[PDB]
């Protein structure tokens, strides 16, 4: 009964999204609730089963997530798995975090939205999340409930037991997967800890432990990833966060791999997007897309 | 009552949302108030009240507007003056822009005599106030009051605006050079060539490329109001002028506006000097200008004079475009490509084949996809034209070499125009070279072309019959169920949907039903609640019996999976079946 | 002779001042009756002149506070882990569009659009509450009254319009408003975006030098301003010495300099500092746009805009530091960014020194003058005696912390405005 009409108010909901429009306040205020309540669950690791479509950072950019959509299939026919930064520097961050929480609440055993490091109250506010919700809502409720919401996005997902997804990197503290199940994720990102590394960490040239380029969190060196897979027993170590060039890159001789599917990053980097496919054959096929379609005054 | 008196002490509000809210619904407070406490005590508070935001002003601009009938009619209309007149003068643009909107929307209720006595009085105020922002907003206010006041009062108008046109503040030049054809347009011909012409002479060689670049409108809007032959002793040595200007804004307007300047100046006077100035325009060093002109070419080819149209355009325009196919810069090539198509109808065949076929090719085979993706979309125009007996010969294999290149966009693009193309060359031909293709379409690596191959299968088996569709496409289709892919399994689910409705009810039941019933069992539960989706789209067509005897007892047992996601699609498939 | 009196200062009552009053930049109004200065700690301060009566002129007006208010407030961006400066670096003031006042204050990041209004009457009354804020209940209230707007005393409010933020990766340093009335330009180290006065979420660059590897970095900009009377042309110095005029009409992007003004070195001519003390500090076209002017460490330069190979004038300002030019490459005294600043009439340049010191140099007498900016050494109705140096006061007894980087000239009369380490220092010729 309840159930049913939920379902229809879903669907119409991305239907609606689907159209670049955004929702309501309440509307908002109902999808955080349900998708909170739904995202508690869901442990520190998140086991998916493949197949899976593992999409890494997309930034706000609601038309280039579209023609994700329109490369890899639409959900639920299409399982996906996102990792982090759907917000902060998109011009229609808003109505693609909506449209993201309002497919994990829908299709709960189809989509899983990692959380990454642009995704948290300190980062939302300075990087054009804030100022486009005032923008479009005129309040800070709508912002308010996002980000408390963001609070119970998993951490990390484990595909079929052989591929480690995570929005960051490894952590100096952390040298299992048990180690990331013991931490408490139910708060905002800390400034240092394992929690902060696993969604602002970088992977590097050089071995070893390393300080980071952008003053938080560490970096790993190629033995670092190795000795990580030969104790926890998987093939792969899948992430975003990091701008690469060709959409997809391969680390520490192809032990993990960077995805970022956030087309044309800065509008003059030029980089292009991929997403990676998993089959249950467990073939890494890496689609990309480029595009999506002077100034007026100096016009 | 309340909540009215909630509204107006919300006016005065330290919350920018409740206010802006409260002056959004200043009908019902003015309703309430009444005409004359609205004359005396609601309006001369909106007059002082400008302290507020953007959103805020725009909304009290916006609704002073509509507010005539409010105060008591057209009589006491001038009372809505005050407000208007100080929201003219304030620093935003779309504020400004909307509060001379309104003034103009207010001005058509002002009598003759209360216009010349209230509202040029205001717009001899704003142009000849001290602020350059009441001048720029008085610059619009000029062709709404002149063609209903009297003499001496028009020839007071033309003085102030000819002083706008002449001012100090490169805003209000530019304001004025934007409403310079709007003004034209209400005066006297005799009028327009003694002021106007020296005033559109003045603005176009000003200091200012900004205000230069909208004298080529204003001669745009002006041409059209004087005799053929006036325009060329008053108007085409500035428009000459214009085309060769040093700035490049100058001749970018005049490329974007040059079917319009084609068109109001006559056809001989464009033979005469706009085609030189069109290939000079083509032929510009700056890449932009160079691409507003390409973007113009068919309609320029296309408007010229009938009697010379296609010699004129082989002499003058084609060596130019084929220089432009040519070109370094991406944009000329993505601009002259999604409009040299239409040429080919001007032409002929004969020319078509002879000239512009290897500018097809050339730009086929170009290395940016915007060019190919524009070309495929227009490859109709010439088709028509070339008819179907030459177009294979030399378009064909660039088609067939295209089908498979990398972007995206291309491959769906020439999807798109297959079903129409292959229903041209018959079932016999296109099963041959074809064919092959569209199936290898259905395997690509996009959603995007996989769906788009669907709906292509459609439209092909929908063109050729369903016998075709039964001995040659759907044992295709079927082979891919047992693609190691799930997305490809899906991919054959999606085709067998597409193919129910049109290849026919005993074929659906005999040959690609089963494949249906069995991906029932498939291990990924995404191709079970598709294979649910599926049996939900097609059930319709079905009989009762192979219904009730095959597809409910699979359907039914999707409703004990484990899988939530294949429990409701079974669950709303078996109640739109009316199977419950 | 010319008689320079100390008019007016401000500072802070005590003497112990700490990071956050240090005058960075004085830009006066077109009119020249207002005059800011952001300090640092994104603290702008107005001052109007006070104004001069039509029937008195035994006095000409000082400079009272008219307005106050925090342009930058402190920033952190997290993906870098950096602070953001709230330094105000240049402030200009846009033409008046109607009685409100305008400027543009940037800090190393963002470029704000303040505007300056002035309040005289508030609304008084409520139908609901009372005139205080005590709330009533709606039982007593029958007829509906608006408020009416009743005079108040002057009070001044800075609220900021436009924000042009998110475009800049290096500090930006330099900011011209088009003769135009609806575009600017902000430079960074690196390279230039031309912003409209009205679309905060696009700028087209024109000028970009970043080099391909970041190793090789041989020129940053260190300045950049439009003409004052081409809507097109724009000039933008460098740090090697190069002086680059842009022509807005060629091309959409700037990539081709139409002219390059530059003094072609000699081996003769260079012992070891041609490529640091050539480093063009502040680049300020004349009032009527014939000429320009570039300050460097050491000589002041006048180029004409169609020579673009020779410096009309050079003017030397403290070259009887150059035999210790040594001593300052230790103590990173020698990388301050000078400012110049022209007459009213493009007749007479002036420019900052070092110990209170600012020279004003005349065009046509060629005759040189050095003022010092003190307080504690100049009494009310006392005539102050130009300042002189030997190449009287020694070479080793100059105050190298108090510093004038920062100057600025009032538009059509006499008045020049001088801020010291901390305390705006306003100088006013005496006509009597």
């Amino acid at each position: 009964m309840d159930e049913k009409v939920f379902t229809k108010e879903l669907d119409q909901w991305i239907e609606q999204l689907n159209e670049c429009k955004q929702l309501s306040e309440s509307q908002v205020k109902s999808l955080c609730e349900k998708a909170k309540e739904i995202l508690t669950k869901e442990s520190n690791v998140q086991e998916v089963r493949c197949p899976v479509t593992v999409c890494g950072d997309v930034h706000g950019q609601f038309h280039d997530l579209m023609e994700l959509f329109r490369i890899g299939g639409k959900s639920p026919d299409t399982n996906y798995l996102f990792m982090g930064d759907y917000v902060d520097r998109g011009y229609y961050s808003v109505e693609t975090v909506t449209l993201l929480v309002a497919l994990k609440v829908r299709y709960r055993e189809r989509i899983t939205i990692l959380r990454g490091n642009h995704e948290s109250r300190q980062i939302t506010q300075v990087y054009g999340f804030y100022d486009e919700c005032l923008r479009k809502y005129g309040n800070a409720n709508v912002w308010k409930y996002f980000t408390d919401l963001f609070d119970y996005l998993p951490l990390t997902a484990l595909v079929d037991g052989q591929i480690f997804c995570l929005h960051g990197g490894l952590s100096p503290s952390i040298d299992t997967l048990d180690h990331i199940r013991a931490l408490d994720r139910l708060q905002e990102v800390p400034h240092e800890g394992p929690m902060c590394d696993l969604l602002w960490s970088d992977p590097d040239d050089r071995g070893g432990w390393g300080i980071s380029p952008r003053g938080a969190g560490y970096t790993f060196g190629q033995d670092i990833s190795e000795t990580f897979n030969h104790a926890n027993g998987l093939t792969l170590v899948s992430r975003a966060h990091q701008l690469v060039m060709e959409g997809y890159n391969w680390c520490h001789d192809r032990n993990v791999v960077t995805i970022f599917s956030a087309p044309n990053y800065c509008y003059r980097c030029g980089n292009q997007a991929a997403i990676m496919e998993l089959d249950d054959t467990l073939k890494y096929s890496f689609l990309q897309f480029d595009p999506a379609p002077t100034p007026d005054y100096f016009l | 009552l309340y909540p009215i008196a909630v509204l107006i002490d919300e006016l005065r509000n330290e919350d920018v949302q409740l206010r802006l809210n409260s002056i959004k619904k200043l009908s019902t407070i003015a309703l309430a108030l009444g005409v004359e406490r609205t004359r005396s005590e609601l309006l001369p508070f909106l007059t002082d009240t400008i302290y507020d935001e953007d959103e805020v002003l725009l909304a009290l601009a916006e609704q002073l507007g509509t507010f005539t009938t409010l105060v008591g009619g057209p009589e006491y209309v001038h009372c809505l003056l005050p407000p208007l007149e100080s929201l003219a003068t304030v620093e935003e643009t779309v504020v400004r822009d909307k509060a001379v909107e309104s003034l103009r929307a207010i001005s058509h209720e002002h009598s003759p005599s209360d216009l010349e006595a209230h509202f040029v009085p205001l717009v001899k105020r704003l142009a000849g106030g001290d602020w350059f922002t009441s001048r720029t907003s008085a610059c619009g206010l000029f062709s709404v009051c002149y063609p209903r006041v009297s003499s001496a009062v028009k020839a007071e108008l033309r003085q102030y605006f000819r002083n706008l046109c002449s001012d100090d503040t490169p805003m209000v030049r530019r304001a004025a050079a934007s409403k310079l054809g709007e003004f034209a347009k209400v005066l006297e011909l005799d009028n327009v060539k003694s002021e106007i012409i020296p005033m559109f002479s003045n603005l176009a060689s000003d200091e200012q490329d900004s205000v230069r670049l909208l004298a080529v409108e204003a001669c745009v809007n002006i041409a059209q109001l004087l005799p053929q032959e006036d325009l060329e002793a008053l108007v085409m040595p500035t428009l000459r002028q214009a085309a060769e200007d040093k700035s490049w804004r100058v001749r970018y307007m005049v490329a974007d506006k040059f079917t319009e300047l084609q068109k109001a100046v006559g056809p001989e006077i464009t033979k005469t000097d706009l085609v030189p100035a069109f290939q000079n325009l083509m032929k510009d060093c700056e890449a932009e200008v160079r691409a507003a002109a390409s973007h113009k070419v068919k309609e320029f080819c296309e408007n010229l004079s009938a009697d010379c149209r296609e010699n004129v355009i082989m002499s003058q325009i084609l060596p130019c475009i084929k220089e432009l196919v040519s070109d370094a810069n991406q944009h000329v090539k993505s601009a002259l490509a999604s409009v040299i198509m239409g040429l080919s109808p001007i032409l002929g065949k004969d020319n078509t084949i002879e000239h512009l076929l290897p500018l097809f090719l050339a730009q086929l085979k170009d290395e940016c996809p915007e060019v190919r993706l524009n070309i495929i979309s227009n490859l109709d125009c010439v088709n028509e034209v070339i008819g179907i007996r030459q177009l294979s010969q030399s378009l064909l294999p660039a088609i067939v070499e295209l089908a498979e290149d990398a972007k995206w966009r291309v491959r769906l693009a020439i999807i798109e125009y297959m079903p129409l193309l292959a229903g041209q060359l018959g079932v016999e031909f296109f099963d041959e070279k074809l064919n092959s293709l569209c199936m290898a379409w259905l395997v690509d690596h996009v959603y995007a072309i996989r769906e788009a191959a669907t709906s292509n299968l459609k439209k092909l088996v929908e063109k050729f019959g369903k016998e075709w569709a039964h001995a040659t496409i759907i044992p295709k289709v079927l082979a891919m169920s047992g693609d190691p892919n799930y997305l490809h399994r899906m991919t054959t689910l999606f085709c067998i949907n597409v193919l129910s409705e049109v290849c026919g009810q005993d074929i659906t039941t005999k040959h690609m039903l089963p494949t249906v019933l069995r991906m029932a069992g498939d291990p990924v539960a995404n191709v079970r609640f598709n294979v649910a989706k599926s049996l939900q789209k097609i059930g319709p067509i079905l009989d009762n019996s192979t219904l009730q005897s095959e597809v409910k007892p699979i359907l039914e047992k999707l409703t004990q999976d484990q899988d939530v996601d294949v429990k409701y699609f079974a669950q709303e498939a078996l109640t739109v079946l009316s199977l419950a | 002779d010319i008689q320079w009196c100390f008019s007016q200062v401000k500072g802070a009552v005590d003497d112990d001042v700490a990071e956050a009053d240090i005058i960075s930049t004085v830009e006066f109004n077109h009119s020249g009756e207002l005059l800011a200065t952001g300090d640092k700690g994104g603290r702008v301060v107005i001052f109007q002149q006070e104004q001069e009566n039509k029937i008195q002129s035994h006095s000409r007006g000082e400079y009272n506070v008219y307005s106050t208010f925090q342009s930058h407030e402190p920033e952190f961006d997290y993906l870098k882990s950096l602070e953001i400066e709230e330094k105000i670096n240049k402030i200009r003031w846009l033409p008046q569009k109607n009685a409100a006042q305008f400027l543009l204050s940037t800090n190393d990041k963002t470029i704000k659009l303040w505007k300056i209004s002035e309040r005289d009457k508030r609304p008084e009354g409520y139908n609901l509450k009372e005139e205080d804020g005590r709330y009533r209940d709606p039982t007593t209230v029958t007829t509906l009254r608006v408020p009416v707007f009743r005079p108040m005393d002057l009070m001044v409010e800075a609220s900021p319009r436009r924000i042009f933020a998110n475009a800049h990766t290096y500090h930006i340093n330099s900011i011209s408003i088009n003769s135009d009335y609806e575009t600017y330009l902000s430079a960074d180290d690196l390279r230039i975006n031309l912003w409209h006065l009205e679309i905060t979420d696009r700028s087209f660059n024109i000028v970009d030098i970043k080099p391909a590897n970041m190793e090789e970095l041989t020129e940053v900009i260190t300045a950049a301003e439009f003409h004052p009377n081409s809507c097109n042309t724009f000039v933008y110095s460098s740090s090697k010495g190069t002086i680059r005029l842009c022509d807005m009409r060629a091309s959409a992007l700037c990539d081709r300099h139409s002219k390059l003004f530059e003094e072609p070195e000699d081996p003769s001519n260079r012992s070891f500092f041609s490529e640091i003390i050539s480093s063009i500090s502040d680049v300020k076209f004349s009032h009527s746009g014939r000429y320009m002017m570039t300050r460097d460490y050491l000589s002041v330069k006048i180029w004409d805009l169609n020579m673009e190979n020779r410096p009309v004038e050079t003017y030397q300002v403290h070259e009887y530091l150059r035999s210790k030019l040594c001593s300052l490459y230790e103590n990173d005294c020698i990388f301050d960014k000078f400012e110049c600043c022209w007459n009213g009439s493009d007749s007479v340049v002036m420019t900052g020194s070092y110990n209170n010191f600012f020279r004003m140099f005349d065009r046509n007498t060629k005759r040189d003058i050095t003022l010092e900016a003190s307080r504690e050494n100049n009494k009310p109705r006392t005539v102050l005696k130009p300042r002189k140096v030997c190449a009287e006061i020694s070479v080793d007894s100059l105050d190298f912390n108090k510093k004038i980087l920062h100057t600025a000239w009032h538009p059509k009369e006499n008045i020049i405005a001088v801020a010291t380490t901390n305390n705006l220092y306003i100088f006013q010729d005496k006509v009597n």
